[PDB]
């Protein structure tokens, strides 16, 4: 992360040397590195918990800005600060300076305070207003506005849901039967390997394993040719879920229903098949064995 | 409420770190002159067509500060007055500061002070301050090997930590060769401290460190590379701008 | 704690020195090192307590600060006055001096003062809010009060005492009560230490024993001149019974109320004191410490 | 209870509004009215409740009680969830509509800034100018006064205690009785000695009451309760010097006309049968022991 040095002085009447700038656009990254020296010596503030007092222009009051310090060496005089979103919410040229006190039971016994050394926050692309469908508007705005319709949006689709299924389900003697009935079947029709078979045929005289995947936008499969996908070499894998049965040397390979795919049959010189059908590809390998040949099983 | 706070210009001036128009009750920093362009000097051997320069000299800048005290009382006056000469008239050079120019730090002395009225009670002149280095010097930076910022004139150095892992150091950047003839191999820091000495390890050195052919006159461009597998270099240097 | 290391003369213009300056909402921290100068030599304070004097501005007539130091040495000329919410009231230049007096019962014996040194406050995220002065409103309710329990204490005194009339009147018939009563007082007033209280300082830190003693007719106090008294030399020597009290460099001693003597004051340079009005003396002698004053107690 | 009336916008970002400061650990209940506005003039909000919502520092959702949905006017109290961050905090009203349970929102008002200021300071402010001798003259009146109205108080208490209390006929006598005893065995008034002595000064005296000393006791010597003498008091006495004699004035209940011995040395006795009387004298030597006659 980013570092701003400085050496503040408690004696040496500075009153405005140093400057430090930082952007609004700066959550976690940028943090103040200061050594504290009194009469040219370091100064121990042991005993004492260092804030970051900041004098911001037009948002004044009692507790102006305070933040405690949580990085500090007080044996040697060394304190690191890592600029929070409120001390970069004043865009504009402020004044900061670090205080030390200690406290017994609420009350104040000792506070030294570090001369002043300017802080200015240099305005964002995400602090600028700009016009946005006819209103003026900040980032933080429209994107905590926009995260609110995602966050609601789901809760009111989680809620559309689960209010449309206790409607069939609970109000029902034998609606229930009906929505479990539809929910097992595509869990048939999907995880468990029944509704497509395909058949491969091997050199081997045993029984050779055969692991099935399937995956679309695949490497020279994509529409509008070479890397014009939305996921660049291929887009989501799916280990198939396969039910094997042989057969003298010929394997039935039983797969899901969602997972039927009627294209190309493409051979490749070792214990691989694939089956093209555009962009959708259903991967075949096999070990321990060559295939010869590849078909969907029809008898 | 009344609260009698001391009032810091726009183009204020810090001399020695304090602010005069926060020392001295009255004083104001009008205007300052001769910080934002620089004049040069040329040497030129005319011949029977045009001229050529011979060399280029930069010559030391002194800024001409208009200032303004005032103080009903004379007494009082010519007391802060007194208190103004006598942090002005410094023995060695100082830093100066802007309040304009925050980043940047010049390094001059109180020269001379033009002609002061001796009525009125609310008086209006100027001073010169002779920077003998007519570069003003930014924060101090530590960069390891070579220097990739943008420099706008070549900087000379202020030191150079240089830690060996062969037998012999021999920096060089490609104008520049640095050599070091039996020096401390097998892990050993050398600081070269630029405006010094050098430095072995942790005692002073200063007489054997370098060769005869070693060069202490090196300048920092903005693509200087010293990176070599010879040495791990640190550099320490501060930005200079006219 | 920071400290503010400054040289203040009282002959010289303090001009020359440096800027002081401190932050606004400092409490006890912001310490101010002075060394005291009279004609370029250090000042020895030995028996004057500092005060530090801020000057009210000149506008409002408001923010003066008679406030005194605690910590100081007198032998080398140096205090350590801690800046105080008086002290750091205005925010930006103040007009103070430090002033060093010996104080006696109520009145000023001497007093010396530094020539006037200017200080700038800093501007603090927190701004102290301080009431008007009413010292003299204070004082007045006071005396106001104080007079109404004066009224008010009469009225139920003189009811009280008038209610119960009849049970006084026949408290004790004739006068054998009273009679006796009156014995015993005469013991009271001359055998019990209750009466008559004299204060004696003293430059022990301890508590130095003190015997007291009354005699008339003493050497250089007899009326018609030297050794014109019955007695040579004195008459009956009768040791006075005391009951000793004792506070930091003062002794409280009581005595009976027949030794009241209030006459002339004679200090012998040692551990001795006389209280002589005409013929009648009364010594006070002191053991292991000096006798510096001596006076009638008064409250 | 402090008040702050300011106008919020719908359409137009919540920020050239006026400064609104609140106190932390404020006594009064401080309160915010807010008139809402659809593009700068007044929105009807009739069947929708205002939700204060306080955005995370890196969320709270308070219901609002008091509400115009006539007029576009809303009171919202100050909550010690409100007054949690001490600064600049961003805040927004949210209309809502409770349908299956639940609240919706219809529309909400733009986000705004307020200052939650700490309450350091104590109301006991310092005065403006400062007097070290005023307050110590103001502490020494006050001190007599306080030091001597309880005298006075303690005075006017022991007076009502016995005489309008019990009953003044006994109690009055009663006091002195003891009175009367005490000094009589502890005031030094009664009985008075004098010893002549060979000193030219005052020599100190000390004087002991014991009975059934040693060759004092009734029956014969070891014939008492406790051998060698009883409980050993000191007489307390005063003191009186004329040149060469001592006049020691001792309490009435340490009378004794007996016997007077006079030993060796800086020592005299008066012995009435068990009763002893000791006289101790320090760097001195007594010569003669007689009590004085008046």
């Amino acid at each position: 992360m980013t570092e701003h040095f400085i050496t503040l002085s408690t004696t040496e009447p500075n009153n405005n040397i140093g400057i430090v700038k930082l952007r609004h656009a700066d959550v976690n990254s940028q943090a103040i590195v200061a050594q504290i020296v009194e009469n040219g010596q370091p100064k121990n503030f042991e005993g004492l918990q260092p804030f970051f007092c900041l004098m911001a222009q037009e948002a004044t009051g009692q507790g102006v800005s305070e933040e405690s310090v949580v990085s500090f060496d007080a044996k040697n005089g060394t304190l690191k600060y890592v600029a929070s979103d409120n001390a970069l919410q004043f865009v504009g040229r402020n004044e900061a300076y670090f205080s030390f006190r200690k406290q017994e039971g609420g009350r104040w016994i000792e506070q030294f305070s570090t001369r002043t050394f300017h802080y200015i926050v240099e305005k964002s692309i995400y602090s600028q207003p700009f016009k946005d469908s006819n209103y003026w508007w900040t980032f933080k705005e429209l994107y905590r506005i926009f995260n609110k319709y995602i966050e609601d949006g789901k809760k009111s689709w989680e809620q559309f849901v689960e209010a449309n299924r206790e409607i069939l389900e609970s109000i029902d003697p034998g609606g229930v039967l009906l929505a479990k009935v539809i929910d097992i079947e595509k869990i048939v029709n999907e995880k468990v390997p029944a509704g497509f078979k395909f058949v491969l045929e091997h050199d081997s005289e045993y029984q050779p394993e055969v692991k099935v995947t399937s995956y679309k936008n695949a490497i020279g499969t994509e529409t509008d040719g070479f890397d014009s996908g939305p996921v660049f070499g291929g887009g989501t894998i799916y280990n198939v879920p396969v039910s094997l049965s042989y057969d003298r040397q010929k394997v039935y390979v039983e797969m899901p229903k969602s997972y039927t795919l009627a294209g190309d049959i493409i051979l490749i010189d070792d214990g691989t098949l694939l089956v093209i059908k555009e962009t959708q590809v259903l991967c075949f390998k096999m070990s321990d064995a060559k295939i010869t040949k590849g078909y969907v099983f029809v008898a | 409420h009344y609260r009698n706070l001391p009032f810091i210009p726009t183009s204020a001036m810090s001399y020695d770190g304090a602010w005069l128009e926060e020392l001295i009750e009255g004083y104001q920093t009008l205007a300052v002159e001769g910080r934002e362009m620089y004049s040069l000097s040329f040497e030129t051997q005319d011949m029977q067509v045009g001229g050529v320069i011979t060399n280029v000299k930069y010559p030391p800048r002194e800024l001409t500060i208009k200032y303004k005290l005032e103080d009903r009382d004379p007494r009082v006056l010519q007391e802060k007055f007194d208190t103004l000469k006598a942090f002005l008239i410094r023995q060695e050079d100082v830093p100066i500061i802007f309040n304009d120019d925050l980043e940047y730090t010049f390094y001059g002395r109180f020269k001379t002070a033009d002609n002061v009225a001796g009525d009125t009670n609310s008086i209006i002149s100027s001073f010169t301050v002779l920077c003998s280095d007519p570069f003003k010097h930014g924060k101090i930076q530590s960069v390891k090997n070579k220097v990739i910022e943008v420099l706008p004139y070549p900087v000379k150095p202020d030191k150079l930590s240089f830690k060996l892992l062969t037998e012999g150091l021999l920096a060089t950047d490609g104008n520049y060769r640095l050599k070091s003839s039996q020096a401390k191999k097998g892990d050993f820091l050398e600081f070269d401290f630029q405006t010094g000495d050098t430095f072995l390890n942790g005692k002073v050195n200063n007489n054997l460190l370098d060769l005869d052919s070693d060069f202490k006159n090196i300048r920092l461009t903005t693509g200087t590379d010293f990176s070599s597998s010879n040495y791990e270099l640190t550099i320490q240097y501060r930005k200079a701008v006219l």
